[PDB]
């Protein structure tokens, strides 16, 4: 009913509001110069600005643990998801946290560079890009999916659906109960098509494309894992204990 | 089980 998937969306964009301290709304202000962040765009500024491709490395590892935090807040307020099965919790988490991460990381992204330390900083595609290999192609494939992303100009109180979503999937590797998470998926699915057909009525199949972008976030997962396989074997570092955690047996 | 393997972000969800 149509008034309560309103009071749903509703619900879930004061959540997101609570648990996001750096909005898409915040960000693109930083990002078009309507409030300055210190541009970090090579080797002497990345100094200024506070081994370098590890360094960096690290840097985006204590952002995601961050990330995984506000998420699992977020998750928290979704209604219907504390009281699911705890393991049911966990493996949601565990299998979405990144792709809502690489979702949040676009709000933060325009096609030449990133946000870093919540706007206090902005560090250059091209010098992301300038790494040794390996490292000179983990930003990239983020950076080629945000553009895209970004061309569908959705808003906050979009992405907090689209976020609430990806989260209740119910295909999952080792899910112990489905049937709950495909309930309150469909009514979070409902919701999603009645905001992009009130908030962007001349966007025309935005909803497809969108349940297109779900899928396409988990092949960018997936090729993250693959270059992790490499460098932990190229390499000899480790992760932060919640990514170990995370990543352990993540496919 | 899943829980035995994740106590961080158990710690986190509870
Ligand atoms: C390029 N930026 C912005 C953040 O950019 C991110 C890129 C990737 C992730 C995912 C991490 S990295 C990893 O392997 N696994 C993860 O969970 C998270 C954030 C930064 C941010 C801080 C310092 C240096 N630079």
């Amino acid at each position: 009913e149509s008034a309560d998937l309103r009071a749903l969306a509703k619900h879930l964009y004061d959540s997101y509001i609570k648990s996001f301290p750096l909005t898409k709304a915040k960000a693109r202000a930083i990002l078009t110069g309507k409030t300055s962040p210190f541009v970090i765009y090579d080797m002497n500024s990345l100094m200024m600005g506070e081994e370098v491709a590890i360094r960096i490395f690290q840097g985006c590892q204590f952002r995601s643990v961050e990330a995984v935090q506000e998420i699992t807040e977020y998750a928290k307020s979704i209604p219907g998801f504390v009281n699911l099965d705890l393991n049911d919790q966990v493996t949601l988490l565990k299998y979405g946290v990144h792709e809502i991460i690489y979702t949040m990381l676009a709000s933060l992204m325009n096609k030449d560079g990133v946000l870093i330390s919540e706007g206090q900083g902005f560090m250059t595609r091209e010098f992301l890009k300038s790494l040794r290999k390996p490292f000179g192609d983990f930003m990239e494939p983020k950076f080629e999916f945000a553009v895209k992303f970004n061309a569908l100009e959705l808003d906050d109180s979009d992405l907090a659906i689209f976020i609430a979503v990806i989260i209740l999937s119910g295909d999952r590797p080792g899910l112990l109960n489905v049937k709950p998470i495909e309930d309150i998926q469909d009514n979070l699915l409902q919701a999603l098509e009645l905001q992009l057909k009130l908030n962007h009525p001349e966007s025309s199949q935005l909803f497809a494309k969108l349940l297109q972008k779900m899928t396409d976030l988990r092949q960018i997962v997936t090729e993250h894992v693959q270059l992790l396989q490499v460098i932990k074997k190229t390499e000899t570092m480790s992760l932060h204990p919640l990514l170990q955690e995370i990543y352990k047996d993540l496919y | 089980s899943v829980x035995v393997r994740h106590x961080l972000l158990t710690a986190i969800l509870x």
